[PDB]
């Protein structure tokens, strides 16, 4: 069928791509009270109601490869649905599409290899990886409205990130949830934070810590084969359902003390009166836990992963030499001091704002993304519309060069390039035509580094103004395009059940 | 086209809520009746009480509901300010945009119009130094006798002070907490008895046998168990007799004196009962036995008030019954139930340690409406007080800060360059209508009026204001009306933030 | 309809008319296609035209075309920046009678704007006047016009040929002089550098006489009507002779009639003679014999022009043969009737500067109608400008300047016009608006870009860029406009915006 | 949008440009007559039903153009309206119009120059150039219907320019018509040639005559007689001019003699005594002629005005060579031999229809322009697409180059003028886009000769195949069509009355 669903959503995310772009509204459906206003393009995609096939398609086939590198939602799908429109376009004047998806093929690789050499290698040197990491952060948190507040994500961001030097530990970050003070600054953990009470009822700085690593936690209490002398037989005892509770707690609590550890780690929120039977009996249960928090002693100490903990063996005696507690935000928060920086971290955010929370969180999981590639690649491109209207260059260069009917096609794919810079103009509010234009007389003569500064909406030499974009990024939502609009365009008829 | 559209339709929606409530401003205002489901009227010559029970479709008109609602929670009063300069803003952008300059560029202009705006009104007010009595009773009195409360604002406005400056010093530029002046009411009485209570007023105990008063008072934070659990059924077998049952009945009997010797080694006084939903039981039969050993009980106790007693006296909070150590424990001073000026069973607490300063104003009235109407007097004068106290420099009010405003930022449009220009100029030709709303509602020529206050701002005097309650344009009366310097800060603020998010806004969808 | 909402209905027709000329404003207007009820098509960009070419259903319209034609003469170019000025007027009072204002107010709103606007005009001068050395700024004030149209060549030469003609039609040069006299004649032809100046009359000449001395120092003329061969009041007359030596005869009374009356006429001073209807060339060849230059077929409105050129009034009869009834020229000259392909004798009367007119050739019948409205157009502006030699900066500068100076001084009044001059203000704007409307860049952007250089920078010269020359002020670009023309401009749209604010017409 | 029928009325012409054309109907404005069908638009636009003022205004320009180029009015016309078609595609895209006009005046600036800077001068030779006269001649005369005999038409007219020898003369070919016959039977000759019949009476063998124009016959009872003068009167002077016109028959004869005779040349009527005493004085007079041809008469015989003789001695003698008739199958058609001006020619075609004549001689007047102002001023471009390919080429490097929004208006006119091959492709049946895309790549590795082989669908190096197109028409379609859309689109709203 025809593509007006897949340039109808195209059209619907257009307008949120980039830094100063427009906000969408979302909100639930019967009239209830309900919405929420957001910027990122990839919220919308998550919360859009795909009506129609061709949509849903594409947006699946983005989400199988666009959250994963992070950030490039906003250009693949909008790079898609106008390399859709031109296509429609194209089969409008009669060239088909198979034609269109080699043309495509052809201009793509051509664009990837222009990518390529104009990708700049900034490895062996400390402060160039310094003022790049910086540059892509900021350029990744382009998201918060207060300037200094991004500037501290910056540098929070950046000094996570870089402090690793190895292979990645994006599996190993995090960024802590918990509110705290102002809204306008953040933070970073010196060993992993959770949001668990710790003074009242638990030693404060903890030597020698366990850190038992569970999974099946108590939710009330738990069972071991001991021959139970259930007092509660029936309905004619209901009075009686404390007398197991007890045993149900201690044929467990007491076999874990002679395995050793008090630091009994679970997802499970321990309750009340099972906080007194815990408590009295000499083990600190920490009630709250996840895959992260393990993998993350794992790899600072050297420890591993457990599951369906039953057998002493299964969990790892995870000595984690002492534990205490900061006093960060509203809350009395546990801190790992024994599992030292450098190895992996945990970022935090001062602020009592779940909402904001969230897009700030999103923010940072694209750049500690996009930080941990560009980290473990070692190039990047000149960012803003400097690299896209580059490839946009190379494709109508060697679409020049093609004999067969397929050189519309890749010129159709030029413009298409060509118009995500003309976005990125739009939503700023300059004016698109004029700039578009001019860049490609900047760097059409050569000039190679030329790129469009949005800041102030005029030609701006990219080299020395330090917006780069790491090249992963740039590849991975040039080739996701690339396959969405194939994957798209290939399909002409549609059946339904 | 779509974009521009449904751009359109967004500030139709705003601008249709803001011009509804438009004629509802300030001290004089003129009321309506509200488009509602059960047919009642109203007579509120207010605003927000529109706002607050409006029946709302469009987003944009909830998103000026959180407007309204987020200005009343900073400062109180202007709340009908804030959504007519929304509202005068979005008329603006439809200008704007039907000359087709792009909504990016009007919200970078905005802002800059919203940072040159908060920057006159800091220069031209008045830089009143709020740091000793004689300043912060004539700040109050300045601010009570300019509205309809002043009648008993005028009892209640040193109090209100001497609370204020309980909780800082005012050299210390913070803002106090609104929510930690907690406002309480007694039944009935009379008007002068409304008092400060440092410390808090509590909820009404009962009375079997528990002392009345306890110097040194050692109060407890409680929430655990209090009997052998009726679980699920008052008979656990055929119901000839309690046969078994007695086994629970005579393990409440002695749970309950279990717990008091549980509670005598750390010495809890008072016991805030939490909902039965929470707690096992509750009755008299076990409330006697705690209370004639000194565990008074009082009824019905609720989350704000655990939190206010955890902030003041530091009893940290409670779910079981092994934590009966000191750290649920406070030590104050005295407590003790009064009830003077008709009988009256709240308890008061006094002169507990407490790192924050939390003090309470009871409330009085030989009706229930003078009550309230006493209890919402009292909050706006702490609103205004302390938005006062954290910005300090009150300015003049009735359009006053309206119509120099628009003057100095339309010059500022003057020497401003770019596409940003005429944009702040409408921004400023535009944001005038609140001084137009006033001259509306007292009986002026509006547009004559705003013409002589801007004529009047130029080449003279800036403070020169719409006069409400003597009548017209007045320079030489200096005390026209005065609001805190905030009041219009959040009021351009947060109308700016707003319009720009508005303007930000596109293609709305449906989840 | 009555009312408020009739004279809203009015400013939308208003606005139908200003928005269709919107585009037509500046050197790089846009144009507009007309076609009438002869069927013929023309592109013209010239308000004057499209106005009077142009007719619309409503009175009020009527009212525009009537009274921007009545300053049709005295406002050359500003017949598309006074309507357009009037437009936005009107658009800019639609939202001030919206918020309530009575139509009177801001009619004296838009007065008391222009007292303004008028005053801020006086403040800009150049333009030092010398008839002699003028040559060369006016010129460059002329350099308007030959930028703009079609004449890539910027010919100096008409130019130079207007202001000449202009300078010496009138020998006191201080104020009001009496430039109505003069007009400018062209025809389809050869290039458009095909002009010259005349201190005279141009006359038309059929190709006899194809020798003869059609250049000679005649101080007088023969302006003698009489049919020295058969006349033709539109009747042919007849020949009737009974022999050869009977028109043998007939020469010899030719000849008494030739050498006879023209050695008279040589003896006060003329050579050169006019007939009223020309025969036959065989009686052309005795006027060959007496080596006479002459020319006929003149018309009554044609040879009416000769006699107020010449003074002397027609001589029908023999009696009427004396030196002071005919007619003087000083001089008498020769030039191209084309490029080259065919030639004519030119009547200059230098002696009295009653007849100056400007010969210009084109092309084509659009290239010479174009170079009639051009021609007429820089005449006017160099007319305007040395009957008051103050000028200001145009391409937008002095709209903004006022805008500048009335918006500022809209502060200083309590009473509602305060409204009406911020409405004049941001009306005088629109001509930068609507001036890169129809231009290429944006218009706001480029509007309030010179518009804060006027108050960054304070010399008022800075316009918008209307011929791409990469800068914004006025004073290399030499954009110019008379400073009393601006005055007209900005006068006529306030009275032109008034005589239909206030009415409430059936 | 609003002139839409400027497009309209161009595409109704776009299906019959190139020499592969495609033909439609005149039909016939109301019933009493019939259809006939016409392959150029010169008669397509020549008496065509407009309805558009705006499309009126691109009909005078297109009659303009023909009056001053002649051949080549469809390709600016067609030019001119996929100009009209792309501007209102940009004004669509929000690009204003004088911008468009600003543009595309700075490409056809640059296209001219590239245009002549790449036009081949065949220059200083002889035989090369003799060969190049000839295919150049026929390809040219190729653009019309006729394909048979255009080589021959071709040669004669090279032949008579060579007689020229650069002194371009439209009148020294003799133009006569004669209905019935087929294309086969056209002939020239040298000289200047009568078709009338004269026989003996006026001999056919004369040497040396003095040729003259006369316009007065003796049928027309002409005065000028050695008796009396013209008079009205009836009462002595009725009928006296009939007895002195007796004086005429012997003065015709003895005032030329008494000047110098040896022949004479009448075109008028003259009376039978006069006939035979010219048949014994030996004078040629011809009894009619198109006497449009007075000019040609002085031309090649050095003949002048005789004023009517009514002044016998204010003429010069003309000369010749011969003077002779000849039967050409049915006419007995006169040949004076050699007239004073050598380059003389009489070209007649025997056309059974008068549409096929009309045609031949409007290609005969199209084939001395071209043959003149490529002879004296000798500059061919290489045509079939070749040219505009090559001017789109320098127009894209041009908006590559060049900054501002001009940028893509230009583009715009470049892919405007590639669909004038593209059209010629697409009424050739070829696949059109197929084929301009590979010429197009064939131009942008570099091939200024590449074009399109119009007798079987491929590109070629067109030097080799001969195929061309004179410079000046091609350079004027440019031009014209350039600022014809120009004038269009300066234009916003049509004001009517």
């Amino acid at each position: 069928t025809s593509f007006i669903g897949a340039i109808a959503i195209g059209d619907l995310v257009k307008s949120t791509l980039g830094p100063k772009g427009m906000d969408k509204i979302l909100l639930s459906s019967g009239r209830d009270a309900s919405l929420m206003v957001t910027n990122d393009g990839a919220t919308i995609l998550k919360n859009i109601g795909v009506d129609n096939p061709a949509a849903k398609v594409l947006v699946d086939m983005s989400r199988v490869q666009d959250d994963e590198v992070g950030d490039g939602t906003t250009s693949v799908t909008v790079l898609a649905a106008e390399l859709l429109r031109e296509a429609e376009s194209l089969i409008a004047k009669k060239i088909h599409p198979q034609t269109i998806i080699a043309g495509w093929r052809e201009a793509t690789k051509a664009a990837r290899e222009a990518l390529l050499s104009s990708a700049v290698d900034h490895g062996s040197d400390e402060v160039k990886f310094r003022q790049d990491l910086m540059n892509i952060a900021g350029t990744t948190l382009s998201s918060k409205l207060l300037t200094h507040h991004k500037d501290h994500f910056t540098k929070l961001a950046v000094e996570a990130v870089l402090r690793l030097k190895g292979s990645g530990n994006l599996e190993a970050i995090h960024i802590i949830k918990k509110l705290g003070g102002s809204l306008a600054d953040s933070y970073l953990d010196e060993g992993f934070l959770l949001d668990k009470k710790i003074g009242v009822n638990q030693p404060k700085r903890i030597e020698n810590a366990k850190i038992l690593i569970a999974n099946t936690g108590m939710d009330t209490d738990k069972i071991k084969i001991f021959g139970s002398r259930v007092r509660v037989d029936s309905t004619a005892k209901v009075a009686e359902i404390e007398h197991a509770e007890k045993e149900k707690m201690k044929e467990k609590v007491e076999r874990i003390l002679k395995h050793g550890i008090n630091c009994f780690i679970n997802r499970q929120l321990i309750y009340n009166y099972p906080e007194q039977l815990f408590g009295a009996a000499g083990v600190m249960a920490i009630e709250h836990a996840d895959f992260a928090g393990v993998e993350r002693l794992a790899l600072v100490t050297g420890g591993e992963i457990a599951s369906t903990f039953d057998h002493p063996e299964l969990v790892k005696l995870g000595s984690c030499k002492l534990i205490e507690e900061v006093m960060i935000g509203e809350d009395k928060l546990i801190h790992f001091s024994g599992v030292a920086l450098g190895e992996a971290c945990t970022i935090v955010l001062r602020g009592a704002t779940q909402q904001i929370l969230d897009e700030a969180e999103r923010s940072l999981h694209d750049a500690l993304c996009v930080l941990a590639q560009t980290v473990k690649d070692s190039r990047t491109v000149y960012g803003g519309g400097c690299s896209e209207m580059l490839m946009a260059h190379a494709v109508t260069q060697l679409a020049n060069r093609t004999p067969g009917k397929e050189a519309v096609a890749m010129e159709s794919y030029a413009k298409a390039l060509r118009m995500l810079p003309t976005i990125i103009a739009d939503n700023a509010g300059y004016d698109s035509a004029d700039l578009v234009a001019q860049l490609r007389a900047a760097h059409s003569e050569g000039n190679t580094t030329a790129g469009l500064d949005m800041r102030e909406g005029t030609i701006g030499d990219m080299a020395i103004l330090g917006i780069t974009e790491s090249f992963q990024v740039k590849r991975q939502v040039l080739l996701s395009a690339a396959e969405a609009a194939e994957v798209i365009l290939r399909v002409d008829n549609i059946i339904k059940a | 086209d779509k974009p521009a559209q449904i751009r359109f339709s967004n500030i139709s929606a705003a601008k249709a809520v803001a011009d509804a409530i438009r004629t509802s401003l300030g001290p004089k205002g003129m009321d309506k009746m509200i488009q509602d489901g059960k047919g009642d009227v109203t007579i509120t010559n207010d605003g927000a009480t529109i706002l607050k029970q409006m029946q709302v479709l469009h987003p944009a008109a909830r998103m000026l509901v959180e407007l309204s609602k987020a200005q009343d929670i900073e400062a109180g009063d202007g709340t009908t300010s804030v959504v007519i300069i929304a509202g005068s803003l979005l008329d603006s952008c439809t200008k704007l945009l039907q000359k087709g300059i792009h909504p990016t560029i009007i919200s970078e202009s905005f802002q800059k119009a919203l940072e040159k705006g908060i920057e006159i009104l800091t220069d031209m007010s008045r830089p009143v130094e709020l740091s000793d009595r004689e300043t912060l009773l004539n700040s109050a009195t300045t601010s009570l006798n300019s509205k309809v409360v002043s009648q008993y604002s005028s009892l209640l406005s040193p109090m209100s002070v001497n609370a204020v400056m309980k909780v800082i010093d005012p050299a210390t530029a913070t803002s106090v907490d609104l929510r930690d002046i907690k406002i309480v009411k007694k039944l009935g009485g009379t008007i002068d008895d409304c008092e400060l209570v440092e410390g808090l007023v509590l909820t009404q105990k009962v009375s079997n046998s528990g002392i009345t008063r306890v110097e040194k008072a050692k109060i407890g934070l409680i929430q655990f168990c209090l009997s052998a659990p009726k679980t699920d059924m008052d008979n656990q077998i055929v119901v000839s007799d309690y046969a078994q049952m007695d086994r629970v009945l005579r393990e409440e009997r002695a749970y309950i004196l279990n717990l008091v010797k549980q509670i005598k080694k750390t010495g809890c006084n008072v016991l805030l009962i939490q909902k039965s939903i929470l707690r096992d039981a509750l009755s008299d039969l076990a409330l006697h036995f705690l209370n004639k050993m000194k565990i008074m009980v009082i009824k019905d106790i609720e989350r704000e008030d655990i939190e206010f007693i955890c902030k003041t006296i530091g009893t940290k909070p409670v779910a079981h019954i092994d934590q009966f150590t000191a750290d649920m424990l406070g030590s104050a001073e005295l407590a003790e139930e009064v009830n003077l000026n008709g009988s009256g069973k709240l308890l008061k607490i006094t002169g507990c340690a407490s790192p924050g300063k939390t003090v309470t104003i009871v409330v009085r009235g030989s009706n229930k409406l003078v009550i309230e109407e006493a209890e919402r007097s009292i909050h706006d004068a702490l609103c205004v007080i302390r938005c006062l106290v954290k910005k300090r420099a009150l300015i003049a009010g009735g359009g006053a800060p309206e119509i120099e405003l628009a003057l100095r930022l339309t010059e500022y449009s003057r020497t401003l360059s770019g596409m940003e220009s005429y944009c702040v100029r409408a921004f400023a030709d535009a944001m005038e209508v609140i001084p137009s709303t006033l001259a509306e509602n007292a009986g002026l020529n509006p547009i004559s009026t705003v013409t002589e206050l801007r004529n009047r701002h130029a080449q003279g005097e800036k403070t020169a204001g719409i006069n409400v309650r003597k009548g017209g344009i007045s320079n030489i009366l200096e005390e026209l009306v005065v609001q805190p310097l905030l009041v219009s800060v959040s009021a351009l603020t947060l109308a700016t933030e707003t319009v720009r998010s508005i303007l930000k806004i596109d293609d709305v969808v449906n989840t | 309809l009555m009312g408020l909402e009739a004279l809203k209905s009015h400013i939308m027709a208003a606005k139908a008319v200003a928005n269709t000329m919107r585009t037509s404003l500046g050197p790089n207007g846009l144009d507009k296609m007309m076609v009438d009820k002869d069927g013929d098509v023309t592109v013209t960009n010239d308000g004057a035209t499209i106005l009077s070419m142009m007719d619309v259903d409503h009175q009020i319209a009527k009212l525009m075309v009537e009274l921007s034609k009545s300053q049709d003469d005295e406002i050359g170019d500003g017949t598309t920046g006074v309507v357009v000025l009037a437009g936005a007027l009107l658009e800019e009072a639609e939202q001030l009678l919206d918020r309530g204002i009575h139509p009177i107010r801001i009619a004296d709103g838009y007065e008391q704007a222009a007292r303004v606007a008028i005053e801020h005009l006086d403040k800009i001068s150049d333009s030092v006047l010398v008839d002699i050395k003028d040559t060369e700024p006016l010129i460059q004030t002329a350099k308007t016009t030959l930028g703009s149209k079609v004449v890539n060549s910027c010919h100096r030469q008409m130019a130079e040929i207007a202001v000449n003609a202009v300078l010496t039609v009138a020998d006191m040069e201080r104020r009001d002089v009496d430039f109505e006299l003069i007009k400018v004649e062209g025809k389809v032809g050869g290039r458009l550098e095909d002009t010259k100046l005349i201190k005279g009359v141009i006359v038309d000449k059929d190709f006899s006489h194809p020798q003869m001395p059609k250049k000679v120092e005649d101080a007088k003329i023969a302006i003698l009507t009489c049919p020295f061969e058969p006349p033709k009041p539109k009747t042919k007359h007849k020949l009737d002779v009974t022999s050869v030596e009977d028109y043998k005869a007939l020469q010899k009374y030719e000849k008494e009639k030739f050498e006879e009356m023209i050695q008279q006429i040589k003896e006060t001073g003329a050579n050169l003679a006019i007939c009223q209807w020309g025969f036959d060339d065989e009686a052309n060849h005795l006027l060959l014999q007496n080596n006479l230059p002459a020319v006929r077929w003149v018309g009554g409105p044609e040879i009416e022009l000769i006699a107020i050129a010449t003074g002397g009034r027609i001589v029908p009869r023999f009696s009427e043969l004396t030196a002071e009834k005919l007619g003087f020229a000083g001089l008498v000259q020769e030039i191209s009737f084309g490029t080259t392909k065919d030639k004519m004798l030119v009547i200059e009367q230098c002696k009295n500067s009653r007849a100056v007119t400007i010969f210009i050739r084109g092309g084509n019948k659009m290239i010479i109608e174009e170079a009639k409205r051009s021609l007429h157009d820089a005449l006017c502006v160099i007319r305007n400008l040395i009957r008051d030699n103050r000028v200001v900066y145009g391409g937008g500068a002095a709209e903004i300047s006022c805008a500048l100076a009335v918006s500022q001084e809209a502060d200083k009044c309590p009473t509602l016009e305060q409204y009406a001059m911020r409405a004049f203000a941001d009306a005088l704007e629109v001509i930068p608006m609507a001036l890169s409307e129809n231009s290429g860049m944006n218009p706001i952007q480029t509007m309030t870009e010179v518009r804060a250089r006027q108050v960054k920078e304070m010399n008022p010269a800075l316009g918008i860029d209307c011929l791409h020359k990469g800068t914004n002020d006025m004073k290399q670009q030499h954009v110019i406009e008379t400073l009393i023309g601006k005055k007209q401009q900005i006068s006529l749209a306030t009275q032109m915006v008034r005589m239909i604010l206030k009415i409430d017409d059936i």
